[PDB]
């Protein structure tokens, strides 16, 4: 009752979220950088941390 | 900072920056570098720091 199965979906989802925290941080940084008027969401998000 | 002043009158300087976390650490440490050393005759000190 106190021990819990953490299977492949949950561990991979946690790792993916741990990655996603980095890329939202970078997006937040560059999005807080201004002149957003001509910008597209391929250079704010970077697939390398994910 | 050099072109303001040049006179008896007090010259205010305004360093508009992004948000302090949003500014990169290079820009940050440059900013408290210039902010820590506001002195008349501090240029060669800044050049030696460069």
């Amino acid at each position: 009752g106190n021990r819990r199965i953490r299977s492949v979906g949950e561990m991979a989802e946690n790792q993916f979220r741990v990655g996603l925290v980095r890329v939202e941080r970078a997006v937040k940084e560059r999005l807080s950088l201004g002149d957003l008027d001509t910008l597209m969401p391929q250079d704010m998000i970077n697939a390398k941390p994910i | 900072r050099g072109r303001v002043g040049r006179s008896h009158h007090q010259a205010y300087a305004w360093l508009l920056t992004p948000h302090p976390k949003a500014m990169t650490t290079d820009a940050q440490k440059r900013l408290e570098a210039i902010a820590s050393l506001e002195d008349l005759g501090a240029g060669f000190a800044l050049a030696t720091h460069d």
